[PDB]
Parts: structure tokens; C-alpha cells; sequence
């Protein structure tokens, strides 16, 4: 029925898990069906339904609006009751909001866009291991973003050679390299090589410059028992960061993985290896902002939330990663007011394409609570990778105190790039190649 | 506003944060530990603080015990005795440090410390 | 029957736990009979008691007199057998004598003033972890009260930030710093980033100072699982003490931990948070002495004992958690000769709005065998925590010469303090504002 | 008043709400007492932080009605105070220091508003009344038991003989006394398995699942697992511990124990009027029974004034309980489902009493009668048959639409026309 | 070969008073007994855990003493640790934490604490590395008199 679960005149309780709909319902498919059905179809006639009040677990459409997207689009809101949800199980949210009603023939297609996490709900979630405030006083790093790189060629290389671009790219002045997110453990490199050869290139870069190091070892892998294996020995190295792909791993699997990194002190770094298969078309799958809200919920220190070079819509789920309260705000994403209580927030990162000329317009982006992973932005540098790290090191900091200044990064972003390559070599030959 | 030093000003527990005792002081306190029926004992060590060389765990620490200046001195009823060991103390050993300790036979233990010279 | 439970001609058995109760009877009711109620709802018709020897479970009013307290109040004496209590559990004591009576309708009032713990029963008990004189001999420390700080403001601080005062604090002379009794995990703060932290303090102020130092720990958990799993930290990080709040967290729990801490070498700090709750009130409740008692059983080598600016009662209850033998004195709330059959003692810890005056009073009130804790008396300090903690630790030298040498610290107080003013900055800067 | 007095302070759904009985000294105004009260049960290095933002607030004062120099002091908890799932931690930071401030001469803690988001973080009973009813295959009456006297001094074989005797006559279940835990008369693993024994043998009997709440209070947390352990093993259907006595954290533990493996969870609240007792100090009674709730038991005991404790049987039961203070409930409480724990009703109770203890209670409790089953003079189990004979009398004609209140006295006689067994228990308890 | 020791009989020496002493100041006459050249200092076999001076207390304290005293002289040092108990769990946990301290040697009264006790504990310390150090209290119990019982000789094939 149209108004079982179409209830235009429903109050939302504070206790609901909300969700907005982005609904393209098929010919001759009412916007008021299609929505009572989303709501119907992901939630609640045979006799035992009178053994229960199924009004108490039915989900509803409490609104729906044709949508400026296109073609007979729609945005249905769906309030869930808090009892559908097993507390602290990402899985199980998933699970019953979108784990049936993407196949419903009444529905052309159907696109989550976002979801409205109650603080009955999210505490019942330990969230992020650490946190961005603990992260930093950790690591004691403060007033500017972080900067990494990603070894490269991906694969091929053995671990130890693996392990001294680590220590190169450390040394010249990132605070952390990282494993590619297909590097797990392999023929021409298992992973426990790899964590010896990246826990001395590690130390190494440390000891020399006296700044805190890392490398995002990945403990990615096909069970749960090797997973932990891996984090364990990490564990006894000593080092500061592992890493995650909670996608492909899954989030039973993060979970447990967030939890074992909170009970040993572990940073977290979360790679999102194939979003874009859930969340490119704009007209059916997960809009990334919910994905990234069940991350800080499973528990994530670092998330990857892509380059700046639609902005308005990153910086929408920058803020859900990042505030404790991030108000209502359409036109960047946030299609409801959200409330974290307090719940610690995730750095997020930035990478892909990147070189010192974009230094400016990132940090003025994200600010400093940020990581700018670089590629071949450090890695294709003409003397190296030590020297390619100082480049972009000289020309973040550059931009940070510019920035401090009362400078605009966003008008004066090249003359302030331009005026630090007068004193550093390095940044003056990166600048000519890019 | 002043700032409490970070160097050159290492202690030792018990009366270490009084400027240095007078012959008269250093009298007084040892007198305090003859009426009290405590036995005075002489310890020295050319390094005067705490460190963990050989354990971690709870509780454990090395650089506690020092070495004695010959043995406690049982039925001493004169102060000024106790001086003169550590007289003899600093002699044989100016580039060490000498603490005072006091044990109790009643509590069966030691219950006094107090630094009595320390090398230039 | 009054006389099967009114027994004023018995003797009590060596062997015997014995009470003192202040009874408060309703109208109407002889005190030979409230006594008797007493005895009989706080121990022992139907068939089933023909198959055992009820005389030999009974709990007995030996002797009941009127109080001097207020208005028909009396002391009821009370014996009950050794066979009644579980070896080792105070658990078990609390609920067999307390359990009960106190709710009896024909009492207004009834509150436990103290109790005679035989030796047969105490010898169940493995009692405090180290005790008084192993503390002083691990930590090397002798002649002169303890000092420490409780780490203020309470909650809001970062885990670094509250390391950072613990630092400071204790690189200036005081041998603890400490978590507020509220201080376990919590959003702003939680308990493992808060051990990492503090750790570092405890270390880097140690080997500045080359004195020993520590930081209680707060370990008091929701469940016995997390409160072992924070000893268990601490026990990695090699610290020296960690701390519980034996009343709220509980005495099964407590119990546990005490025997964590003995067989892995940690000292414990015991705060009584909620004792007001029970011991406030002179006509019901509990007396702080039998909280005291049933630590000092439980086990804990420290212990919250109140300030000293009634004086008399305080000290007779410090007797009873430090000494051997402490013989009956009713004028200091000790109503029976306890002997603990060398069971070691429990350091009582002063606090509660005391400053560098208050020194030469707590010395000579507490004597050496104590923890003078201090919260705004260092943390207020015009110059800072480490000025603080210097000012304190030179006012209470000063005063333990000075009471050395022969000197009335009662009445020469205000002169020692002033006096050790002179060639102490720190300490002058203190004496100006309080 | 001060940072603390904030009498138009909206209270946020995630604040813990307290209800503070104040009685201040003399010269002590009630708005000082109440921002004392805030103040002092909450908090250069102030500096670092906001200290607005972890403030305990007095937000409302008002006097008691009838009292002198008495006032009621509403005091709001910032969520960020509280560790998640640590009843420990709440009564800490709440009632741990404030009773000893010099300003007030006494006070309770009456009432203590718990958030839906903080409760969430609490596993809660391990079963719950709806669970309980459904594993135990037992509804539309309380249920019964028996406390096994005398307390000490029986052997363990003794008391499981009486047990069984019990348990054949009609009750669902036989207790161990809080003190009995274990001592030298009678060691509890003894007691289990010869307790045990008589659970199967009276089930066998009657046809009908019966329990004996097997006391795992200890002094230490090993010791209190160690005894839920061979309970498990022995695959009885419930256990009980003494949740004041051993205390929230050692409590909340046995809890979870339970939940994972299958074990109902009686709770005795031994040594409760220490603290609950006075109207002028202490903790009232519900807000102990709120805490039993949250650290997790499926049983409490709430005694035998009459609408105070309707007010947090409620609280104990109930899903939602609005404000009422006629009932002594301060605040609107919503448990967000958290299942409900079964009131146990005891002290000096026998036959008489089953319709005004069936009436005001209801169907879901336990009603446990020590005296009233072993003084029976024909034994223990005609002495159960007659409870049993009794209340189901109760419940027939409450059924009906009989008035238990003015009628008892007549449902019990009629009752004894054919029930030798409750006839000989009426001639005896009056 | 393990403690580096050849032409010569060992030394040792052990504390007194036997009982009565607190753990730390029977560290100390470890320290200074160690420091003047004998190899061992040593618990006597009625020193296991006692309220005078818990087992932990004692271990830790004459660990340090014996790493103070062999820093100082050059040569190994030892102390033997008694782990007699009154059960094996209380044996062998007493062996795990001299185990912990990396200490060299550890002592048990095989007579009064039994032989089944004693040969689990000889596998722990093959297993760990620890050398054992036996005393034979209770012996003239049964091997004083000609007449009667079990001459040392055949306690001793036994041990
Ligand atoms: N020397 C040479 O031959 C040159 C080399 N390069 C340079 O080499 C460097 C390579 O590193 P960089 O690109 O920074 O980072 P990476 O290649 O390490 O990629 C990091 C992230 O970029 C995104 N990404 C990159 N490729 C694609 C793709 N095919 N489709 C979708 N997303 C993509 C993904 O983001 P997410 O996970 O968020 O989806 C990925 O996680 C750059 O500086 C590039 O300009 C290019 C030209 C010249
Ligand atoms: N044969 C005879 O000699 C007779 C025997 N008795 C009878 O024997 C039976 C005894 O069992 P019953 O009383 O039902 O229950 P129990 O003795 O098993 O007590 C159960 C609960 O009653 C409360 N209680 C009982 N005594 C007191 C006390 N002294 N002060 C405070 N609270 C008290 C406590 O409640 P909480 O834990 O909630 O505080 C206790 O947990 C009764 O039926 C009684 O009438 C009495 C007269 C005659
Ligand atoms: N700069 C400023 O604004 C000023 C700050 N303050 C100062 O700040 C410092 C605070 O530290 P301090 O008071 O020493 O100790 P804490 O606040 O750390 O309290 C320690 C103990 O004092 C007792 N206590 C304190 N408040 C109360 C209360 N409300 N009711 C009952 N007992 C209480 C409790 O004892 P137990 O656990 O034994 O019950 C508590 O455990 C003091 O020196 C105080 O004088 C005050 C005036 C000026
Ligand atoms: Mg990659
Ligand atoms: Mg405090
Ligand atoms: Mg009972
Ligand atoms: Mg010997």
C-alpha cells in the first residue's frame, strides 16, 4: 500500500536511521509508488505477522521530490526504526537498507546518496582506532597536511628493493610511504619480507632526520587469520601504520581489524580499492559519502577521498570524515544534518595526479588535517626520491606559511611555488618538469 | 617567574631539595637517627641515580643499591663518629658519591637516606 | 527470643568475627531487643533446622550499651562464628554481616562502626599487593611523606596534554602524578593513548630527575576483562603503579586486581570514590574504618584516607591500615584490638584543598608513612606545574628537618615554612598566593 | 549560584539526568547548594580545554513539598563524561564525591535519567522477561520460589534433598541464600552437584522445567566464573550473584558470561539499605535497580511506600515509564528495547499474601517464599504444592474479572475446601 | 662452560639471618657477598615466600644485586632463587619469572618438596636453561641412623 509506507506526514525520531534515495522509477511508475516501494521493498501477508506490530518495524517514505538530476529522478527520504540495526555491525546496516530493494523491477534505478547515522546508533561503534587529534599527537606533527608516497612500480620489485625507496622517499621528507593497494603478499614479494625490509628502511629514515616515520604496511588479505597475522607482526616491529582495503577485505573484516589496531596502539590507513564500481554513476549504486561514513563508523585513522585536480561535493563528505557536527547542506552532499558525538574523525587522503604545483590549491582544499599522498609527483623527481620528498616538503611548508601569513593560496598559489624554488634546488627542478 | 632547571640539578631523595647541610645539619639529622635507636651506615657510588639496564618489568630498577662504607654502625652513640667516616669516605673516594642510611632492627628495615656529599 | 540471640554473658571466641553496631531502635523497642534483632537478622522455624546445630551458626549480641551519640542510640556488640565467611572473600563478609539488618523494620537507623577481624580469618586474604615498607624499598624512597598531584582539569584533556602535566609535575619533585578518580576511558580520552603518554612522562621526568616516578593509572573498567587488560598494559610499559576505585569498580573486581598486581609486581593506588555515600551519616551506614579494613584485606597498597584541614577518628583508622597491632580505643573509633598478624600495611594518602602551610600539620599529623596528594596546591602554582611540585617538595623537606632536629612542627610551623622561603623561590611564590 | 546554576539550560537527549535530594547547611542557599551539587560532581591547564563543555549543570531547583530545609536539585551529565558500558564509571562520576561536600548536610540520589545513547552501549540482562518466559515455557502467572533454610549449617546433600522436595511441590525454582557462596560446612561445587540432581530429578517428576539460582558471588572474578563454569557444564538454567556485594564491574562480567552461554541471572541485592534506606542520604532504591538493568541480571529482588515501588518496578520492567513523581519517577525513561528484568517479591510472605502480591505485581514476577514453604508442617513439598495451589487460585480468579483486593481472603478459603495442603498452611500462617 | 668458571672450586655464600629480612636489604648482602669475589649467594631452604618477604620481592631484588655485583667485577654471578612451594603451580611460576629475569640459577629442597615436584622442574630449567641448584633438608630424617632408613648415598643417586 501507497500509504503503509508512503507517510508524507511523518515525524522522524531522533532514534531513526535515515536514508535519501536518489529514485528513478520505471514508465508509468508513480513518484509516490516508487517510493512507498524503496521503503516497503528494504524493510518489512502471512498469518505470523499477527504475533508483532509490524508498523514498529516497517521502514517509510517520509518524503519524496522529482530531482533536478534528470529524467523522472526522484529523492526519497526512508526512516528506519533503530531496532532493525545490530548494534556496532556496519554489515547489518548495509545488509538491511541496501541489501535488496537495488533489484526491484518497479525501480529503473536506484542510488543511495545518503544515510543519517543516530548517536543510539553510532555509539555502539568503537570508530576510528585513533583518530585525527590522537594521530597527530602520536606522531607529534602539527600545522600542515601530511605528505606520502606510494612505491612504485607497483608490482615487480623485490621486497628489500622495495623497502630502500621506503627509506629514500622517508628521508628527503614525507612522513609516510605506502604499499600499492594490489601489494598484499605475493611470488615476487611476501609480505613478511616486506614488513622487515620496510621496518628497517622505517628506522632508518627516522633516526636520520629525527621527524616520525611510517609505511602503511597492508595487511589486505584472503582470511581473517592471515589478516590479523600480519597486523601482529607489525605489532612487534614497533612501527606506527598498517593498512587496510575495507571494500575488497570487507567490513567484518575491517572491523576486526580497527579493533585489534585500537587494542595495540596501531594506526589505521583505509584505502577504498573499487568504489568506483559502487559509487561513479550518478543514477544507481552508493554515492562514496556513505561509504565513507560506514569507514569512520568500522573503524579507519586515514581514508582516501580522492583529488581536487566535484569539489563542492568532496569537500561535503571531507566534513562528515572529519567534524563532529556537519549541518545540513544539499549542494555539497549532505542530505542530512549529522551528529557524531564525539566519535573521533578520519584524516582524509588525497592522491592521483599530483605534483608540487598543486601544493597550493590542495592545502587550501583540505587544510591541514589531510594526507597528500604523491606518485610519480615524488617518485618521478630528476635526482630521486629522497630529493623529490624535500621538493614536495619545501613547497607544502611554502604553502603553509603563506597561507599563514593571511596569504591566498587560491590567487597567489604559483608566485608563492615560484619564490621557494629561489632557495631550494629541489623544488626548482620539479617545477621544470611539471 | 622562574624556570626549574633541567640539568645540573639531579637528586637524591630525602633532603636533597635543601640547599647543601652544614657540618652542624649534618649533625643534627645523624643525632636524629642515634636517638631514634637507628643504626647509621655509610653508602657510596660514582653514579648516584636510578637507571634500567638489565630488566623493564614492574617494580625493577638497577642503580638503587650503592656500595657500603665499611659496615652499619651498631651501638654508635657519638654523631660526630659518623662523621668521621665520612671524612674517610670522601678521602678514599672524592670522585664519589656518599649518602647516609639508617635501618631499624625494630622494623626490621631500612628507613633513612640522605645524601652527605657529593663530588665537585 | 531475646535471650537465644541476647547472649551478655558470651565470650567471645578467638576465633570469632566480631561487630560494633550504633543502633538506633523504633519506639517501642528495648535495646536488649533490638540487640538481639540485630544479631539474629544479620545470621540466623522450619523442619530443615533439625538437621544441623543452629547454636554453632548464630550470630550473637554479647553486650549492648547506650550511646552517648543522640537520642536512643546504642553500641551493639555482635559475634559471629568463623564458619559463616568464605576464606578470602570480603565479598562474602559485607554480604553476610550488612546484607540484611539494615533494613530491619524495627530499626530507624542502624550504621557498622567497625569490626574484629581474627587472624584465622584474615590469613585468608593475600591482603595488599607490597604493602608500606616493600613500596619504599622498590621505589627507594624513606624519611618523608610521599608527594603527588592529581592531574587537573578532571576530563577535556587530550592523553598528550595530560602527559604533558604529568611530565612537568613530577620533573619538579613530586613522586606521583595521578588520573582522577573518573579518568578510565572515555571520547576525549581513551585509556590507552592515555598509558603511551604518561609512560613517556613517567621516563623522561625520571631520568631527568634520577628519582623514581610513577603515575597511578586508572584501570577501573566496566568489566573484569578491560580492567585486567589496562594492568596488563601497564605491566608491558614496566611502570610501577596503576590504580583502582575499589567501591565502584567493587570488591570481587578489586580482589582480582590485587592479585594481578602481586604477581606481576605493580604497587596499587586505591581512591574510595562513593565512600561518602555510606560513611557521611553517623546514624546509618557504614564507618570508613570497615571500608578500610575490608581494603587493607582485599589488598591495596595505597589508599584515599581524607584530609586534615575529626582529626582523632582519622588517625585511628590510618593506625589501622598501617600497623600490627592497634589496641581498642573507643575515642578514636577503634572498638576492638586488631591484629593483623603481619599482613602489611596500606600507605593512607592525604587530599583535599591542601597546600604548602598545610605541610607542617600533615607531616606531624601523618607522620612519613603517608602520600600527601595535591591538586590546585601544585597545579596553582603561579610559575607553573614543576615550580609547583618544587615548592612542595622543599616545604615538606623543610619540615621534616626541621621536625628531625627536635622541632614542634605544630608550633613552629608557620616559622619553618617561612624560613625555607628565604633560599627558595619557588617556594616563596607559593606562600604569596595562598 | 555560579558557572553551575543554569536554571533555563535546555537538557540535550544524550545528557544522564540527576535528581539529587538536597539538604543544605544552615546559611547554605538552595541555588548555591544545587550549583555546589553541579559542581562539585563534575569539575592554568583549564586553559587547554572548554570547561562549559564537561560542566555538570543545576539546571532546575526546587523545595520539598512537607520537608524542612529539603529541595530537589536537577543536575545535567554531559554524554562525554561517561566511559561506554561502565556502570562503574557512571556511579563514579556521578556519586563519587559530592556526598562528603561540607555545604550540604546530607544527600540522595533519587533518580538518574539514562539516554537511549548511552544505554545502548550496555549489553543489559542477559536474557530478559520475554526470553526468560519463552525458555522456561511458563506464562500468565508470577512464578515461585523458595529460599532453602535454614541459611548455614546444612550439608550440601541436606540442602539439594530440600530442593527437590521444593521443586516436586509446584515451585520453579530453589535459592541459595546470598551468603551462601562457599565455606567449610558446605563447598559449592558440592552444592552444585547435588542441587543439580534435584533440579532433574523434580523436573522428571513434574513434567515441568525447574531451576535453583546457584550463588556464584566470590571473592574474586576467577573464582565467580569458575562457579557460572561448571553450572554451565552441569547445563542448569540459571545462576545468581549478590550484584552490590560483588560489585558492577565483577557484575557486568558475569553478565556477558551468561549471555554467551544461555544461563539466566538472578540478582540479590544484599547490603542495598546501607545506602537506600534513609530519605535523607544515599541512593533510592531505583536508582540501584536502573543500574542492575544496565551491568545486566534477569531477576532482582525489590522487596515486598506501595506506589514507590510500582514506580520502579516499572523502570525495572517497561520499555517507556513517564514522569510520575506521585510514583517517585523524576524522569521520562526509554529503554530503546532493552529488555526488561523480573521483580522478585520477598519477606515474611506466606498463602494470605499471594492476592495482594498477584495483584499488585502482576504476572511478571517471582514471588519467593522462604518460611512460608519450609514451615509448612507437613514438609516441603505439600508446603510448595499449597504456594502453588494458592496463586493459581489467585490467578483463576483475577482471570475472571475477580477484584484480588477485596476478595483474597475469600479466593484463599475456598481454595482450602479442597487443597488439604493450603488448608493446613492457612491454619498455621493466619 | 655456561658460567665461563674452570680450575678452581665454585663459591657461595648464604644469607643470614635466615629469616627476618626484608627483600631488599637481603638483596643488599647478596650485592656485597657477590662483589667480593664468590660466584653464588643463596636463599636458605627455609626461604620460599613468607610475610617477611615475598618470593617476587626477593627475586627482583637479588636480581638486581647479582647484575650490580657482576658489572662490577667482570665474572658471572648467581644467586639461587628457591622455588620450593607448596604446590607445582606456585614452583614453576616462581621458575617462569627467574626465567623472565634472565638470572642463571635456581634452587629446590627436592626432599621436603618431593621427587615427583622436582624432576618437573629439572624438565623446566633443560628447557629454559636454568641451572639447578639442590638442598637436601629433611635428609637426616632418614639417613642419620645405621640402623635404620636410607643412607644419603642412595638420595642422592636418586636426585
Ligand atoms: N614519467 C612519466 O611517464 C609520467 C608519470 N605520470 C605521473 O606519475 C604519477 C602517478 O601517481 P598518481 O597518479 O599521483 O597516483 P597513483 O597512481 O598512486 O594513484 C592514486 C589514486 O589515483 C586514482 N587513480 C589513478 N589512476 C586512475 C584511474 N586509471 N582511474 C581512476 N582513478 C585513478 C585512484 O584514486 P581512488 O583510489 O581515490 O579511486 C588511486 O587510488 C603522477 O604524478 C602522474 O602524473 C604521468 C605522466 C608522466
Ligand atoms: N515458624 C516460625 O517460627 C515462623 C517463621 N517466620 C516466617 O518464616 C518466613 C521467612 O522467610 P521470609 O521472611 O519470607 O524471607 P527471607 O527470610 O528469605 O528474606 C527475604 C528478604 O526479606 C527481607 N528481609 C527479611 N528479614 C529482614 C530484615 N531483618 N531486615 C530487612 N529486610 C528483611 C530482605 O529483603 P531485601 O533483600 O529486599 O532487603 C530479604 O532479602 C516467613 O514466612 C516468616 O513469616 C516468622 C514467624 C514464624
Ligand atoms: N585557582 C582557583 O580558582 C582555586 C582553586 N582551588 C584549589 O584547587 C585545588 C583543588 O585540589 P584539591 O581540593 O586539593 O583536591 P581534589 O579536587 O583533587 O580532591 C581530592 C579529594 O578531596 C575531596 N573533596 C574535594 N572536593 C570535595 C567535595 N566537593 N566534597 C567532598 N570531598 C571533596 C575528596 O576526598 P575523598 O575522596 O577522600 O572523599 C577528593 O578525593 C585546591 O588547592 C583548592 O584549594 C580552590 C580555590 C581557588
Ligand atoms: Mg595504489
Ligand atoms: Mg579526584
Ligand atoms: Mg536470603
Ligand atoms: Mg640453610
Amino acid at each position: 500500500y501507497k500509504l503503509t509506507y508512503y507517510t508524507p506526514e511523518y515525524e522522524t525520531k531522533d532514534t531513526d536511521i535515515l536514508a535519501a534515495f536518489r529514485v528513478t522509477p520505471q514508465p508509468g511508475v508513480p513518484p509516490e509508488e516508487a517510493g512507498a516501494a524503496v521503503a516497503a521493498e528494504s524493510s518489512t501477508t502471512v498469518w505470523t505477522d499477527g504475533l508483532t506490530s509490524l508498523d514498529r518495524y516497517k521502514g517509510r517514505c517520509y518524503h519524496i521530490e522529482p530531482v533536478v538530476g534528470e529524467d523522472n529522478q526522484y529523492i526519497a527520504y526512508v526512516a528506519y526504526p533503530l531496532d532493525l540495526f545490530e548494534e556496532g555491525s556496519v554489515t547489518n546496516m548495509f545488509t538491511s537498507i541496501v541489501g535488496n530493494v537495488f533489484g526491484f523491477k518497479a525501480l529503473r534505478a536506484l542510488r543511495l546518496e545518503d544515510l543519517r547515522i543516530p548517536p543510539t546508533y553510532s555509539k555502539t561503534f568503537q570508530g576510528p582506532p585513533h583518530g585525527i587529534q590522537v594521530e597527530r599527537d602520536k606522531l607529534n606533527k602539527y600545522g600542515r597536511p601530511l605528505l606520502g608516497c606510494t612505491i612504485k612500480p607497483k608490482l615487480g620489485l623485490s621486497a628489500k628493493n622495495y623497502g630502500r625507496a621506503c627509506y629514500e622517499c622517508l628521508r628527503g621528507g614525507l612522513d609516510f610511504t605506502k604499499d600499492d593497494e594490489n601489494v598484499n603478499s605475493q611470488p615476487f614479494m611476501r609480505w613478511r619480507d616486506r614488513f622487515v625490509f620496510c621496518a628497517e628502511a622505517i628506522y632508518k629514515s627516522q633516526a636520520e632526520t629525527g621527524e616520525i616515520k611510517g609505511h602503511y604496511l597492508n595487511a589486505t588479505a584472503g582470511t581473517c587469520e592471515e589478516m590479523i597475522k600480519r597486523a601482529v607482526f607489525a605489532r612487534e616491529l614497533g612501527v606506527p601504520i598498517v593498512m587496510h582495503d575495507y571494500l575488497t577485505g570487507g567490513f567484518t573484516a575491517n572491523t576486526s581489524l580497527a579493533h585489534y589496531c585500537r587494542d595495540n596502539g596501531l594506526l589505521l590507513h583505509i584505502h577504498r580499492a573499487m568504489h568506483a564500481v559502487i559509487d561513479r554513476q550518478k543514477n544507481h549504486g552508493m554515492h562514496f559519502r556513505v561509504l565513507a561514513k560506514a569507514l569512520r563508523m568500522s573503524g579507519g585513522d586515514h581514508i582516501h577521498a580522492g583529488t581536487v585536480v566535484e569539489r563542492e561535493m568532496t569537500l561535503g563528505f571531507v566534513d562528515l570524515l572529519r567534524d563532529d557536527f556537519i549541518e545540513k547542506d544539499r549542494a555539497r552532499g549532505i542530505f542530512f544534518t549529522q551528529d557524531w558525538v564525539s566519535m573521533p574523525g578520519v584524516i582524509p587522503v588525497a592522491s592521483g595526479g599530483i605534483h608540487v604545483w598543486h601544493m597550493p590549491a590542495l592545502t587550501e582544499i583540505f587544510g591541514d588535517d589531510s594526507v597528500l599522498q604523491f606518485g610519480g609527483g615524488t617518485l618521478g623527481h630528476p635526482w630521486g626520491n629522497a630529493p623529490g620528498a624535500a621538493a614536495n616538503r619545501v613547497a607544502l611548508e611554502a604553502c603553509v606559511q603563506a597561507r599563514n601569513e593571511g596569504r591566498d593560496l587560491a590567487r597567489e598559489g604559483n608566485e608563492i611555488i615560484r619564490s621557494a624554488c629561489k632557495w631550494s634546488p629541489e623544488l626548482a627542478a620539479a617545477c621544470e618538469i611539471w | 617567574m622562574q624556570v626549574w632547571p633541567i640539568e645540573g640539578i639531579k637528586k637524591f631523595e630525602t633532603l636533597s631539595y635543601l640547599p647543601p647541610l652544614t657540618v652542624e645539619d649534618l649533625l643534627k639529622q645523624i643525632e636524629y637517627l642515634l636517638r631514634s635507636k637507628w643504626v647509621p651506615c655509610l653508602e657510596f657510588s660514582k653514579v648516584g641515580f636510578v637507571y634500567r639496564e638489565n630488566h623493564r618489568s614492574p617494580g625493577y630498577y638497577d642503580g638503587r643499591y650503592w656500595t657500603m662504607w665499611k659496615l652499619p654502625m651498631f651501638g654508635c652513640t657519638d654523631a660526630t663518629q659518623v662523621l668521621k667516616e665520612l671524612e674517610e669516605a670522601k678521602k678514599a673516594y672524592p670522585d664519589a658519591f656518599v649518602r647516609i642510611i639508617g635501618f631499624d632492627n625494630v622494623r626490621q628495615v631500612q628507613c633513612i637516606s640522605f645524601i652527605a656529599y657529593k663530588p665537585p
